[PDB]
């Protein structure tokens, strides 16, 4: 009646790299002096 | 060396911190703006967004420095007269 079946292993799917991926934080607003303009009109 | 204080600000708690309603710009919004202008002007014009040199700048500069020769040649050429 019906067909035979043989169980052949599972071919295998490209794995995910299930790991921990950190992110180094952003930098801390560093304070910038405003240009005090006597040392901007030189240039 | 001189034990200086970093910028902060910690979470409220508290109903007042929900009420600023002003819009005021500071110097770093206005530098991110420029950095982020800059940034995108420099990622449809050379398609490449690491800005290391960024050429548009140098060309803009260039002609404001154009401009600036011509202010200072005519306060120069004025005093003459």
């Amino acid at each position: 009646s019906r067909l035979i079946f043989e169980h052949q292993r599972r071919l295998t799917p490209p794995t995910t790299r299930k790991g921990t991926i950190t992110i180094e934080p952003p930098p801390q607003l560093p304070r910038v002096v405003p240009p005090s303009l006597l040392r901007r009109v030189l240039p | 060396d001189r034990r200086s204080f970093s910028s902060r600000t910690p979470v409220n708690e508290n109903p007042d911190g929900v009420q600023y309603r002003r819009g005021f710009v500071t110097r770093h919004q206005v530098s991110g703006w420029r950095f982020v202008m800059r940034r995108i002007a420099s990622g449809v014009a050379l398609h490449d967004t690491r800005m290391l040199v960024d050429p548009l700048r140098t060309q803009s500069r260039a002609v404001l420095t154009g401009a600036l020769i011509l202010v200072t040649g005519l306060v120069g050429c004025f005093i003459f007269s």
